[PDB]
């Protein structure tokens, strides 16, 4: 009796397990090359407008390309959350989360274990694995050199995976000044990358300022010294009234000439409390037309039109200002200060340079590459970057990384598993080789052995020595400190949970339900 | 130039037969004395801009201008605001109240010649008070097609002029450098 | 020939990879390339 | 066949009254009383003839509910305007609203600010013309580059009513059927 | 019946706006109860305030949307409509003892028994049954009866 | 026939009938083929399932609500299980995957006594008199807890909260979602104990964190940002102060326009001054209120123009815009304030109270979402739940609505009992038994019963994976050897079939609604003789 | 009698009055007393809202000073709409046409119920259950005219909440709530009883 | 009976309008089956089906009649004749109960 419709598939058997397996699996080796510093990038083709599109984020990568299997939608849901989380390591998610469900598939076939036990030894595994981290971590904060030396080594760890390899080493300073300048605002709204095609690479730089998009109207100068800047959000420009039921009632177009002229005294009198404060910019959000923009010109004010209203929030804080409207008292309100505006050219859109403002709350960042694929790779570096340097922040402690992480973690989960005697050590001890295979597929991207150097790695956490891990650039055991590469404690926690809750789901399920597509 | 409509909600009400033929005078004396005033300022050409939701220049207002002796040219783009300020020198002006003969430019021939079915107004001579003048240069050509890569091909030239006044020096082209650099990398080559 | 009814002679490296439409996602990367060296330096669009 | 129908299909009640020496008197005066009905109708249908400006709580009170209209299916199209002052498009589509609100009294012109329309709408997407009936939208228009753009004209904004079933395509008040006086009078005079 | 807007200068409008539809629909209410009507037939939909001082007094409301459904009634009591809302006048006021409403067939059904004094015409025959058909062709056979007793009339 | 074309019933050809035994078979493997699906789901070693909905999105869950609830079906026999699911989830909350497997196992019995020639009302008859007698039963043996104290009475609740928790995912953290469903009671309580409402506590998820940073927070969740981000995000109270003074307001700042369409005529200059004069004088005038209140934190329900964002500046007063009217609903009844229509009515009796206003990031880039939170007991308690995944986040949604339901059902007074299988068995011997001297001919009636109520102890004994028959030998003779019946099938293998030590708990009225409905519909579906079904 | 999907038959029990559906979430519904000691019932068809006011809107203002007044004048009748309510004493508020969130948050603030859109002949049935009138008009309101019952208590009844009166002296009403498990089992008891009514 | 009509709609019942209400019956002589469950249903309420099955028994038994000699008005002067009987029958079957 078949009481479902037509065109309605479902799996109640092994195949169902099989085919949520095998979709993951698919999942996973599909981004096993995208993992670690000698990781290659991946292309998409897109099949609306051929928009082509160069990544090597998973989330992006997995969120792009479609793929029908429920498995499916689980890796790239918790690859999203990842991305939109911290920002960064997502691809560890990606591939951990798989390895976890890979690595628990010969327990259901081969050694023939519960799903129920296989979850509960990763909740006693993952358990230990996070107290691991708890005593593995270092808080830095008692010092600001350190802290500040901290945001290096962080720089490195994340811009080495990327397209910028080589160029890492200049923007780990440009990064860590960016945070500094922010003193702790976590928003990466307010950073604004201008990109750039053309020249070299190493071209980037971070000015002290705010850099506009846009140019002067029609004849205010390029070049000034001391200028006060005012920001305004209202209309400031043909003055619709606040009801749109207003009417006039006209005997005579002589005498609607002096309404129209009133429309400009009223406009000429808002003008005139605009002088009052005494200041030579004036930048409004609302494209500004011609009778508004006179006036400045006898006045000696510059005029910015049509900035944007996520570009005022980051222009009132590089500028120290506030926003001010209502004109009519000009002693509560307040207004920001700069040193020098002069206008600049980097290629062919002209911008408009600032430097020397008082307040330094926020920045603007100016990259330079040659194809527009490679621009957009950067941008998707430096907000990958920045993103984890923010969250360092509000959490200062870290954890060292190269593989010391994942085996100081698999040491504290191998020591509780003889303690739980019974059929679960052997999901416990699942829990542990499937964090081996993180070191495993990052020697496997560079070409060397997956056996012998993790075999090493083994060996000498063991003896005592909890600062040992893998050095990809000659292919040895070297220290961690001395190299220079450490993550935070907010990623370490948040792939941990997140690829652990990630092996949960699909654990769970035996069968799988298919309605017909709408 | 044009009769009045704000840009606000109105309604024009008669009520008495009469008052039509006071609105009917007072319409064109709005465009008469707006026209007066430029007399007063003694300008010769004026240039109005593309208008938006209404005529940029009233027929009625241009039998003021053509008998006082003013040529008149509208449809002009926005952005070109700015090269025309530059060029001439002019000041734009947004209200009467605003015009005055010092925001005026000058020129010495605003002629429109009659050749080959295609019209040019070209002004000689500028003077002013400006570190920034301009220049525009005409295409002529078969076809289209031959315009837009005269054009392209002067963007090509003009960028040369451009690299060598923002970075000094030039190096001697036809093949050297390709076969000096790769000589140069080969002799180290060797050697590392 | 363009898509539509307008015909252009091009003999700009960067124009005629621009009104080239390409399948090949890297083949397409040298119109960027071009536009990068046409808006850089604007000489030799081609030679790169 | 046609040539039978044009004498009453193509005649309004002014130009019925052309063919009372002609036509017979039954044939004229039984076709003339029913479009005088359908006259009639159009005057009690005629609620509306200038902008509505409403606030957004009005927005259901005065847009969804009342494409329903007298719910007979009465039902009613309402023409909403997103406006925002600092488009070009938006107060070129703010006068067509006028201009069709004086010729085409039963439908219904709406018009609000965008800012006060969606929770934090994008600028660039303004303006926007969106047309309910019967509670369902019928069409949600994006910015103006398919009515020409910055170049529409009252034609074209007229031809998209009877795209959306709120004018019938032979109506009398269409520009496009209204032929000039002139027009007209050069057709008799070279007939 | 051409463009009934409303038109409120001043707030003094606006406040006897709203009390004056009340106080204008019970004043014509005032001459229409003192006559002793307690059962008024409207011809089209009827407004709510209306119905509210139409029910005060007790007055019963009944519906005839259509031109031959009010024109028979009135041959019953012998009425003489008039359009205008003012004072019926005592002469065309009809004459009905009783307004009963009872269930036969399961709906909703009023009716308009006379009594043996003052005599009424156009009667009708509550005709029940189990088949609709049968009802249709039964009715057709009292039109025959009917058209019978027309053949007595004219010779 | 007689060669002429023979209809009765419009579209003849596409709907057909079924009829004699051949219907019957047909529901009850159509019921069979839904059982196996609830079968391998129920219990605490349950698995979860996957709905692909046709829009592309997917639900995981374990529930038997939710998953007949988004499957597509063509047999009416499953959709009478999908809404007696359905019936299941929205007055009780708990049991919906047993009144799917219970109605089946009486269903599955009903095959057999069919075979034998009972009539169908028989039968229905007596599961009926079966079903008031196992019920008079129970509520004799069950106990009750109103004797106690409260703080006997919360570790009840807890022991329905880890009961109701455990069996779905939200497993692991139990023991704090336990004490947090707890908790969300203890503020939301009637004082004499009785008619708790409901509706004071909505659900609301976060796609994002891990289930650890989930915590409680008596407020209100809004998803926007403040006005014009200039200020501080976290606002202080003042030094001395009962509170924030949270105001609330209908009404759009804006100057008063009448709500009907209006046509204001200025036909004079001079006139047009003064509407620039009562343009600005609203404005002026509508901030001087509001500051004479007293009032910090100011929300609005249809929002604002750009031009108060300054004046609400610089006077250093936060708001908001875009709130709709079903959160003021819960706004006002969080801080005890009453909504002021107008300015004009404005005054500081009507005014909130809370504790303080801030908002963080969660991330990067995602969303300002508001928080608010309370210094005391209110009548408003917001579960804070976080998830790693949206599927995750979805499913502790229900999870933990179903958890306050339990704690819902207990409420009610004297209305306990000890589940883990020892309901079913403890009402299947008595019914057995009275079947031994009230033997008629619905003798096989009683006994159809008694072995299906035995079934969902023989589902806990398939998932965990033990023997049934060694389980439920074990079970009755237990039960026939000593009176005492709260001992059942413990699956989650802590030792120990005795149970009240295992502390687990099901609501008595929830308990009694499995048979009750199982009961009811398959009076129904056994009334079915003819089937006719139209083609789609 | 309604539908209630959700629920065991068992479970019903008798009323001797009305149950309906309120059918919309209002913005101060919270915080009205769901328990009242003697409450009074007074039925309602005017519409209490801020809009037109009788099938028309066209407002001339020439002055802006009366531009003000006429704004507040609007304010001011409907204040004046509702304060009429509230002078008799009306504890229940019911009408036909929808009531916006500017009425039910008057009436939230000082304990007074109010629900609406409900049907006609549900309108009906409650006048027949406390024995009150309709008025259409708030001026002409006494305090005769006003039902009154036993107690008042709103009880969750299959996810929907339903408005309970009972406990008069004398009803005319009688209206169950069928509470089952599928929509045809509803039904079922629907048809069952409303055959067997018409035999007794 | 279970019917489902083209929309999809379950129903279950056993009464005599209800069922044939939703089955759109065509032919024009079934029809009359139709009428008289919703005569009967609108005032009674009750035993809508035995009016049907004894309707057809009738009918059913008018047909060996019909396949003889037998006209049409024959069989329809005994039915309405012993119909008359029957009603005055019932009225002394039925009780003139006050009591109790
Ligand atoms: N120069 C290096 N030496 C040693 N280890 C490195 C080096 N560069 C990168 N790694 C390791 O490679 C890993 C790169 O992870 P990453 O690609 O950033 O993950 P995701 O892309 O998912 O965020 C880091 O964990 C880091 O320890
Ligand atoms: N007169 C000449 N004689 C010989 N070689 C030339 C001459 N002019 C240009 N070339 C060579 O030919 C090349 C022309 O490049 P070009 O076509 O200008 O590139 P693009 O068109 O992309 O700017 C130059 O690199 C130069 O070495
Ligand atoms: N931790 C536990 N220990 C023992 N029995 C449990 C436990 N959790 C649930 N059960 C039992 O499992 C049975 C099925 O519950 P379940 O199907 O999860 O709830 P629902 O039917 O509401 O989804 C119940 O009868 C209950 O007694
Ligand atoms: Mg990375
Ligand atoms: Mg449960
Ligand atoms: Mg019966």
């Amino acid at each position: 009796v078949q009481i479902f419709g037509d065109q309605v598939t479902e799996e109640r058997a092994e195949n169902a397990r099989l085919s949520a397996f095998v979709g993951a699996i698919a999942v996973g080796d599909l981004v096993k090359s995208t993992l670690g510093p000698k990781g290659m990038d991946k292309l998409l083709q897109s099949a609306s407008s051929n928009t082509c599109m160069v990544t090597n984020d998973g989330a992006t990568i997995l969120k792009s390309i479609p793929l029908d299997n429920p498995a499916a939608k689980v890796l790239v849901n918790i690859s999203k959350v990842q991305d939109d989380e911290v920002g960064d390591g997502t691809t560890s998610v990606t591939v951990l989360s798989a390895e976890l469900l890979r690595e628990a598939e010969k327990l259901i076939d081969q050694s023939k274990i519960h799903p129920q036990t296989i979850i509960e030894g990763y909740r006693l595994a993952s358990a230990a694995a996070l107290d691991a981290l708890t005593k593995a971590a270092v808080d830095n904060s008692h010092d600001k050199t350190m802290f500040r030396e901290d945001l290096i080594h962080i720089a490195k760890t994340t811009l080495s995976s990327k397209i910028l390899s080589q160029d890492k080493d200049h923007f780990a300073e440009l990064a860590t000044n960016a945070i500094l300048r922010l003193k702790g605002s976590t928003n990466l709204e307010h950073i604004q990358i201008i990109k750039i095609l053309g020249g070299k690479l190493s071209d980037s730089f971070l000015d002290e300022g705010f850099i506009l998009a846009k140019k002067f109207g029609n004849n205010q100068p390029k070049r000034i010294e001391n200028a006060k800047i005012l920001i305004a959000n209202t209309t400031l420009d043909t003055d619709k009234v606040k009801i749109f039921g207003t009417k006039f009632k006209v005997d005579s177009t002589a005498k609607l000439a002096q309404l129209e002229k009133a429309e400009r005294e009223k406009m000429k009198n808002k003008i005139a409390k605009i002088s009052k404060f005494g200041i030579n910019t004036f930048i409004n959000r609302q494209l500004i037309y011609d009778y508004p923009e006179q006036l400045f010109t006898d006045l000696g004010i510059n005029s910015i039109e049509h900035a944007d209203f996520e570009g005022v929030e980051r222009l009132a804080l590089v500028t120290g200002g506030e926003v001010v409207s209502t004109f009519d008292e000009p002693s509560k309100c307040k207004l920001g200060e700069c040193d020098v505006i002069e206008e600049i050219m980097l290629g062919e859109q002209p911008f408009l340079k600032f430097s020397g403002c008082k307040a330094g709350e926020a920045c603007t960042i100016v990259l330079r590459g040659a194809t527009d694929q490679t621009l957009d790779e950067a941008e998707r570096s430096l907000h990958d970057a920045l993103s984890v340097l923010s969250q360092t922040t509000k959490e200062t402690r870290t954890v060292l990384g190269g593989g010391c992480a994942e085996m100081v973690m698999s040491k504290a989960v191998d020591t509780e598993a003889q303690n739980i005697d019974g059929k679960k050590s052997l999901a416990v001890e699942a829990f542990a080789r499937a964090l081996r295979q993180l070191p495993t597929i990052l020697a496997d991207n560079a070409g060397f052995d997956s056996s012998e150097l993790v075999s090493k790695l083994r060996s000498s956490i063991y003896n005592g020595i909890s600062t040992s891990g893998l050095d990809l650039n000659n292919g040895t055991i070297a220290d961690m400190r001395q190299l220079g590469i450490v993550e935070s404690y907010k990623l370490k926690r948040a792939v941990v949970s997140s690829a652990s809750e990630a092996a949960e789901v699909l654990l769970r399920v035996d069968n799988i339900i298919r309605a017909r597509p709408r | 130039i044009s009769p009045p409509k704000p840009d606000t909600e109105n309604n024009i009400i008669v009520n008495d037969y009469r008052q039509m033929d006071k609105i009917l005078k007072e319409e064109r004396a709005y465009l008469l004395n707006i026209c007066k005033k430029i007399k007063k300022a003694k300008c010769n050409v004026l240039l109005i801009q593309k208008s938006i939701l209404r005529d940029a220049v009233n027929d009625l207002a241009l039998h003021f201008l053509s008998k006082l002796n003013i040529m008149v040219v509208k449809d002009i783009e926005r952005e070109e605001i700015e090269f025309l300020s530059k060029g001439l020198g002019c000041k734009p002006i947004a209200d009467i109240e605003l015009f005055t003969e010092d925001r005026l430019g000058s020129a010495d021939l605003v002629e429109e010649i009659d050749s080959d079915g295609s019209k040019i107004v070209r002004v000689t001579g500028i003077r002013n008070n400006n570190a920034r003048p301009t220049v525009s240069v005409v295409i002529r050509g078969a076809n289209n097609m031959i315009i837009d890569e005269t054009e392209r091909s002067l963007h090509d030239a003009l960028c040369v002029i451009r690299c060598l006044v923002k970075e000094r020096g030039l190096i001697a082209g036809g093949g050297a450098p390709e076969i000096e650099i790769s000589r140069r990398l080969s002799k180290e080559a060797r050697s590392m | 020939k363009t898509s539509r009814g307008e015909i252009i002679i091009s003999n700009d490296g960067h124009t005629i990879l621009k009104q080239m439409a390409i399948l090949h996602p890297v083949a397409r990367m040298l119109v960027e390339v071009s536009a990068a060296q046409d808006s850089e330096a604007g000489d030799g669009t081609t030679s790169v | 066949a046609k040539q039978h129908e044009n004498r009453l299909e193509d005649k309004d009640l002014s130009d019925l009254e052309e063919l009372e020496d002609d036509e017979d008197e039954d044939f004229l005066e039984a076709y003339k009383i029913k479009r005088l009905n359908e006259i009639r109708k159009l005057q009690e249908r005629s609620k509306f003839g200038e902008v509505f400006h409403i606030n957004k709580p009005e927005y259901n009170k005065e847009v969804t509910l009342a494409s329903q209209g007298k719910k007979d299916d009465g039902g009613v199209y309402v023409f909403v305007h997103l406006s925002l002052q600092s488009k070009l498009q938006s107060r070129i589509l703010s006068h067509l609203f006028q201009s069709a609100a004086c010729k085409f009294r039963e439908i219904k012109f709406v018009e609000i600010p965008a800012n006060r329309a969606i929770e934090n709408y994008p600028e660039s997407n303004c303006p926007t013309l969106i047309v309910y009936y019967r509670g369902e939208v019928i069409k949600n228009m994006i910015t103006l580059l398919e009515l020409g753009g910055n170049n529409s004209k009252m034609e074209d904004f007229e031809d998209f009513m009877v795209k959306v079933g709120a004018v019938a395509e032979g109506d009398n008040r269409l520009i496009m059927n209204r032929d000039d006086e002139e027009s007209r009078e050069e057709r008799k005079l070279h007939y | 019946e051409t463009k009934g807007t409303v038109l409120l200068h001043n707030a003094q409008e606006m406040l006897d706006f709203s009390k004056g539809e009340e106080k204008q629909i019970d004043a014509m209410m005032k001459e229409i109860a003192d006559m002793g009507v307690e059962c008024i037939v409207a011809g089209a939909g009827v407004g709510e305030l209306a119905l509210h001082y139409l029910n005060r007094y007790g007055i019963l409301v009944l519906k005839v949307p259509s031109k031959f459904e009010l024109r028979r009634l009135c041959r019953v009591c012998g009425a003489t409509p008039l359009p205008r809302l003012g004072a019926p006048t005592p002469e065309e006021l009809g004459l009905v003892e009783t307004v009963k409403t009872m269930e036969i067939g399961g709906d909703r059904v009023t009716v308009f028994k006379q009594e043996q004094g003052e005599i009424s015409r156009t009667s009708t025959i509550i005709l029940r049954g189990a088949t609709q058909n049968n009802l249709d062709d039964i009715e057709r056979a009292i039109d025959d009866g009917v058209a019978a007793v027309k053949g007595l009339m004219k010779p | 026939e007689m060669g002429r074309p023979f209809i009765i019933v419009k579209d003849q050809g596409n709907k057909k009938r079924q009829h004699g035994l051949e219907a019957k078979k047909s529901h009850i493997l159509a019921a069979r083929s839904v059982a196996s699906i609830i079968k391998t789901s129920l219990g605490p070693r349950g698995l979860d399932k996957i709905l692909i909905s046709p829009d592309g999105e997917i639900t995981i869950t374990n529930d038997g609500a939710t998953i007949l609830s988004q499957m597509e079906l063509d047999n009416e026999i499953a959709k009478l299980l999908v809404q007696l699911s359905k019936s299941q989830d929205d007055e009780i909350g708990d049991g919906t995957t047993g009144v799917v497997v219970l109605a089946s196992a009486l269903l599955d019995q009903a095959l057999e006594l069919i075979q034998k020639g009972i009539h169908p009302i028989k039968i229905a008859n007596g599961f009926d008199e079966a079903a008031k007698l196992a019920i008079s039963k129970l509520e004799e043996t069950c106990d009750d807890i109103s004797a106690s104290n409260d703080e006997l009475f919360r570790d009840f609740l807890l022991r329905a909260a880890k009961t109701s928790l455990g069996s779905k995912i939200v497993s692991k953290d139990h023991d704090r979602f336990a004490e947090m469903a707890v908790e969300a009671v203890i503020n939301v309580m009637d004082k004499d104990r009785k008619d708790v409402d409901f509706d004071l506590i909505k659900m609301q998820g976060r796609v994002g964190g891990s289930i650890s940073d989930s915590k409680l927070i008596n407020g209100v969740i809004l998803d926007k940002d403040f006005s014009h981000p200039q200020m501080p995000k976290c606002v202080l109270p003042k030094e001395g102060s009962d509170g924030v003074k949270l105001a609330i307001l209908t009404c759009p700042f804006e100057p008063p326009k009448p709500k009907t369409k209006h046509k204001l005529d200025i036909s004079s200059v001079e006139e047009y001054q003064k509407l620039q004069t009562y343009e600005q004088d609203k404005f002026k005038e509508m901030i001087d209120d509001v500051k004479k209140a007293g009032a910090d934190v100011v929300i609005c329900q249809w929002g604002f123009d750009d031009e108060a964002n300054h004046l609400l500046l610089q006077n250093d007063l936060p708001a908001v815009r875009w709130v709709g009217g079903q959160e003021l609903e819960h706004i006002a009844i969080s801080t005890n304030g009453r909504i002021v229509p107008r300015f004009q009515d404005l005054s500081k009796d009507k005014l909130g109270t809370c504790s303080r206003i801030y908002e963080q990031e969660f991330g990067t880039t995602k969303d300002r979402m508001l928080i608010i939170e309370q210094s005391k007991e209110t009548k408003t308690v917001t579960c804070f739940v976080r998830g790693s995944n949206k599927m995750i986040v979805d499913e502790a949604e229900r999870a933990l609505h179903d958890s306050l339901c339990v704690v819902r059902n207990l409420v009610k007074d004297s209305r306990v009992v000890y589940g883990g299988g020892a309901a079913e068995v403890t009402m299947s011997l008595a019914v057995s038994e009275e079947a031994d001297k009230q033997r008629g001919i619905d003798q096989y009636a009683f006994r159809g019963f008694a072995q299906a109520l035995d079934t969902i102890p023989m589902t806990l004994a398939e998932n965990s994976g033990l023997d049934p028959i060694g389980t439920l030998s074990t079970l009755k003779s237990k039960q026939l050897k000593e009176k005492i019946s709260n001992i059942g099938v413990d699956c989650l293998g802590y030792g120990s079939n005795d149970m009240k030590e295992l502390f687990v708990v099901d609501p008595f009225i929830g308990k009694k609604q499995q048979i009750l409905l199982a009961t009811q519909l398959c009076r129904m579906i056994l009334k079915i003789d003819n089937v006719i079904i139209s083609g789609k | 009698i309604k539908k209630i999907p959700g629920g065991a038959m068992e479970e019903s029990l008798f009323i001797n009055g009305v149950a309906f559906k309120k059918t919309f979430s209002y913005a101060g519904f919270e915080q009205q007393p769901k328990k009242f000691n003697n409450p009074k019932i007074l039925s309602l068809n005017v519409e209490l809202e801020l809009k037109a006011e009788k099938d028309n809107a066209e407002v001339r203002v020439e002055h802006v000073e009366d531009y003000q007044a006429i704004v507040d004048a609007e304010w001011q009748l409907i204040f004046e709409k509702l304060r009429q309510v509230e002078e008799t004493g009306a504890n229940i508020v019911l009408s036909k046409l929808p009531i916006g969130d500017l009425a039910t948050q008057f009436f939230a603030d000082r304990n007074i119920f109010c629900a609406g859109r409900v049907s006609a002949d549900d309108m009906n049935r409650v006048i027949q259950a406390v024995g009150g009138s309709i008025q259409s008009t708030t001026s002409d309101i006494k305090p005769e005219h006003l039902g009154t019952c036993a107690l008042f208590e709103e009880m969750q009844i299959g996810s929907e909440r339903y408005n309970l009166f009972q406990g008069c002296p004398q009803a005319k009403t009688c209206t169950l709530l069928l509470r089952g498990g599928a929509e045809q089992v509803i039904a079922e008891v629907e048809r069952s009883l409303h055959d067997a009514i018409m035999i007794v | 009976i279970l019917i489902v009509t083209s929309n999809q709609k379950t129903t279950i019942s056993n009464d005599g309008a209800t069922i044939l209400k939703l089955l759109d019956v065509v032919h024009p002589a079934a029809k009359t089956l139709v009428d008289i469950s919703r005569a009967q249903d609108a005032e009674v309420g009750d035993g809508t089906t035995s009016v049907t099955i004894l309707a057809g028994e009738l009918m059913k038994e008018a047909k060996p009649f019909l396949e003889e000699g037998i006209s049409s008005h024959l069989i329809m002067k005994g039915y309405r004749k012993a119909v008359s009987l029957a009603v005055e029958k019932i009225n002394e079957l039925a009780v003139d109960i006050t009591s109790e």
